[PDB]
């Protein structure tokens, strides 16, 4: 009952259909899906500007009723080449994630289930904790660290 | 040989003893706030006399029993049931025993009544001496053991904890009653996978909790931010108990106490106009004995898109005095209790729930106290013939036109307010007279409570 | 659209309520623990009888209001005027109303009178059904707000704590009423930087807090080193306030208690003569139903050199 | 909605605008418009003093009406040259510096909208938690760090 | 608004007048003003004792009024050369700077204005901390680090 590849799946994809030219007004850049779950290499990447979702650590509680409280951690990192200066580009960026990450509904996740079908579901609530910037870097290519931890709900188990 | 974890108890719901079905009886999701329990009163008596060598002795006698307690905690969570394709909560039986006294109906318009739109509960029709009785049981791991007969007492709401919006229950009970046997299969009336699936898309985050209120004496609408508040619903029940010495004897029935839907706000002071500085100044500069103000408390937010909300409406509600609090960031809390109308009428409040509140269906719910009958929005005027200007002596039957087409109340009150030219009447039948040199306006006002305004100014003069 | 901010806060003590001037009314730099409201009463009606489908229900009614709370901490800093040439603190109203009623005056020889060696404040000429009345004027961020009467009611003043010494005022007042308009300048009423600058230098050190304590009825001095202590002045304020039922009213007057120079001390235990061991000693065993102590508190000890102390 | 980098803006512009030559009897040292956010090598600095601004990290807390308590964290370096003594001038270049980061009204930062709807913002607090120094480094050359934790309120009910 | 190195030069010059032959009957050693607020290296020093003010960070606090605590370490260093023997002569030396640094007043510090002009001032308190000798040195070079956390309140501003 874990989907955390799911859950880094409906990141990612939520962060490529809603960021395309569609809402101009709402948003600055649009990375044209240049959106991915992993990433080799900073040195490998060579397309830019560039967001990498990444995997953490998955804590867990357990409640009374059989239910499952896991919290997820999404740390996020973003990459750009410095077009006109890094710091202006990455907080436009990091300000179209913050929006994409707090407006909108639940992140939906399509969990496979053994017999081979496939569910929607939807995650409870996702809280960044804190947005963090790897200054020092290599003047022509920033990075800002913006760690999320996604709260979510696996099917109901565990009874006995 | 084996222990019981806390992590292994279920807690269900049902409304008789026997013939325990998906209907009658339920399961609710409790979190590990939960308690329960059943102490003893006891007697000791002693003796005091003055002889030397005295009698240093005493004896315990077990006179009665208290009523037991219980407490636990579930989520709200509005969803919607494939069966019957209308909002429900899973512990909509708690709800109900929380209003009513009468058998619980879905269908009804009182109490735990759903709609299509929304799940709502109303606390009219609670006029009773005893509530709806439950009998909650209890399994953790493999021992059973159930509560004879509760009524629910009390139903926190607790927003400040950052943590999704959660109701604490309470209550009490007649007598714990372990059981020897099972009652009925838990997995087939237990809540099964897919009505799990379906409800874990529907949570309800704290993180979003707008707040609506108005001072229904003044029709000033304030926008407060919240930092912290909650609101508890009070049955205050006591239970009556026999007082036979020879035997322990059992409390047998109880009294359901005064309504109380007492609830608390507090937030940061922020100086622009209608504001949290501008309801302390108007609430300790007034000082009146009584408050009438409508107060909105939407869990959830409200968005143009379809979203999940919990809503608690509360028509003229007593609000205390603001007393401003001192810490890092100043703020204020204000303590309010919602009043009925009339002692009887049981019109304290009720509340809304659905995973698909909209800002106008939220809005029709506080106008009217149901997510599916609407509320007019928009009003203007519109002139017999569609005329600017009327001269002496005539008469125009202006008419009028409300938005939505949809609303309940197409139905408006008449009122001329600016100028003394013409009278209209109830039809909205227009008339002047000689003698009306000034220029008059005609006012409507909904007769729903909706809040809206048409104005229209028509020069009525001496004429040609 | 601003928040109020507690570091932004600023109070005023004013004798009366216009023709503000620096010398009816001034500043008093106030500590983080500053506390002020005004809470109200509430009666709730409600209604029991037998009948079947009860009457479930109560409304609720304001009736009075509670006199106004409050209640802040300032560092104790005699420091000279050069417009006077004599030792004054920053606070010195809050010190009048706490021991006279009569009008403040400085140059006299009660209550909160100065001299050019040191500002001493005498409780004598304390006599008054009703102490010399304060409104407190609180200025914070950018929002006016003042306490229309008020009386203090105590004055703590603890020194285990091993920071400044510093004394906790708290009273009490009829109305909390907002204000929106400015009542005066603050920045010319205000305490201006050079006193500020005078006055930093002036703080007590409860490190250096010697005692002196003597039995008058049987004339021994005792060498104490405290580790700890308090006392407080106690007014046992009672505020009186009417009981109309109809309309909602608020405390009218108030009643002067029972004057109570009440304190506490603490210290080790000391074979030495004339030590704490000494004292209790003696205390335990004559066991007299009441004595005649000479109790002298001297915070910031006292020197050959010409330093601070309280 | 962050506005890091429009807070960083509000800062450096704060700083050149005021302690110019307009008011020296209040700040000691002039500028000359010689203050950037963007960090470079300490070789590569032309002259001197230079102050510098680093964006730190960035916590968050919701609260319960979509309001956000964002305490951002601005470190602050400063470098000068021993032209008469290091010490001396880097004590009132710091001083200046707490002196134009306390007095005066709180910050004016620019809110930029995708769809060029700049209109201004403000935060609440400014408190410098902790001031220090670098030693030992070339005799000639000094730095001085100033911990400012800029806690602002983002202007959250536009979304 | 700031007196870090005013404060090391009001306590560097206090040790310098405080420790002549004046007070023989109250002071140990006579340093004969061989007391700076800086120091080059631990090898560079040529004459001994030598007492070295270092300047430490400076916390800081703020009250309701205005006011404004800051709270600024002194760790102060000391050293030797084995006349007789280190560790008396570093107790001798710290016994001599206790003294000073806890009899008399306060630390009177010239703060000079932005306008040329200087005024007195004064500290509030001098708290020491703790008494701390790196032992295991060269054994004809000791030392012996004092630390202190002098509490000064600098003139009152930021009332907006």
């Amino acid at each position: 009952m874990d989907h955390r590849t799911s859950i880094a799946q409906a990141m990612v994809d939520r962060i490529s259909k809603q960021m395309d030219g569609s809402q101009p007004d709402e948003y600055f850049n649009n990375l044209y899906g240049n959106v991915s779950r992993q990433t080799y290499k900073f040195e490998e990447i060579r397309e830019f500007p560039y967001v990498a979702v990444h995997i953490g650590t998955e804590t867990g509680q357990y409640l009374p009723s059989g239910q499952q409280w896991m919290f997820l951690e999404l740390p996020i990192l973003v990459y750009d080449k410095e077009k006109t200066d890094i710091q202006e580009q990455l907080e436009k960026l990091v300000a179209d994630i913050k929006t994409v990450i707090d407006t909108g509904g639940n992140l939906e996740y399509t969990v496979s289930k053994p017999n081979g079908s496939t569910f929607p579901c939807e995650a409870t609530d996702m809280i960044i904790t804190s947005v963090s910037t790897d200054e020092g870097l290599l003047a022509p290519y920033g990075l800002a660290e913006i760690n999320v931890t996604v709260r979510y709900q696996p099917p109901r188990r565990s009874l006995r | 040989m084996s222990l019981q974890l806390l992590r292994n108890t279920r807690i269900f719901v049902s409304t008789v003893k026997t013939g325990h079905n998906k209907t009658n009886t339920q399961e609710i999701l409790v979190q590990d706030d939960i308690s329960w329990g059943q102490d003893s009163n006891s007697t000791d008596i002693t003796v005091n006399e003055a002889g030397p060598r005295p009698t240093r002795g005493s004896k315990r006698f077990n006179d009665s029993l208290n009523a037991a307690e219980w407490s636990f905690s579930t989520y709200i969570l509005p969803y919607k049931d494939k069966n019957t394709s209308k909002q429900i909560v899973p512990d909509y039986m708690l709800w109900h025993a929380l209003s009513s006294g009468r058998a619980i109906n879905l269908e009804g318009t009182t109490g735990a009544h759903n709609n299509a739109t929304n799940f709502m509960v109303n606390f009219k029709d609670n006029s009773y001496h005893e509530l709806a009785m439950l009998h909650i049981y209890i399994l953790t791991d493999k021992t059973w053991s159930y509560i004879d007969s509760c009524q629910i007492n009390q139903a926190e709401v607790n927003v400040d904890i950052e943590d999704i919006g959660r109701v604490t229950w309470s209550g009490n009970g007649n007598q714990l009653i372990p059981l020897d046997e099972q009652p009925f299969d838990p997995d087939q009336i237990g809540i099964d996978d897919e009505t799990y699936m379906t409800i874990q898309g529907s949570y309800i985050k704290n993180k979003l909790t707008i707040l609506k209120i108005k001072d229904m004496d003044t029709n000033k609408s304030y926008d407060i931010p919240i930092t912290g508040g909650t609101f508890t619903i009070n049955n205050n029940i006591t239970y009556l108990t026999p007082n036979v010495m020879s035997r322990v004897t059992i409390p047998i029935g109880s009294f359901t106490g005064a309504f109380e839907l007492t609830g608390s706000l507090t937030a940061y002071l922020n100086d622009k106009s209608l504001g949290s500085m501008e309801l302390y100044k108007d609430l300790i500069k007034t000082l009146k004995v009584v408050n009438r103000f409508e107060i909105a408390l939407v869990l959830g937010g409200e968005y143009d898109d379809e979203r999940p909300a919990a809503i608690l409406v509360a028509k003229q509600a007593h609000v205390n005095i603001p007393t401003i609090e001192t810490d890092d960031v100043l703020g204020t809390s204000v303590e309010f209790k919602a009043i009925p109308s009339d002692l009887d009428a049981g019109d304290e409040g009720y509340l809304g729930f659905s995973s698909k509140y909209t800002r106008t269906t939220i809005n029709n719910l506080i106008v009217n106290g149901d997510g599916a009958t609407d509320a007019v929005t928009a009003i203007t005027v519109k002139s017999a013939g569609n005329v600017t200007t009327l001269n002496r002596s005539a008469t125009l039957q202006m008419s009028v036109e409300v938005t939505p087409s949809s609303a309940r109340n197409k139905e408006v009150t008449w009122a001329i307010t600016a100028g003394d030219a013409a009278t209209i009447n109830a039809t909205g039948l227009l008339r002047a007279d000689a003698s009306k040199t000034g220029a008059v306006t005609v006012e409507a006002t909904a007769k729903d409570g909706s809040g809206v305004k048409g104005t229209k100014v028509i020069t009525v003069t001496a004429g040609g």
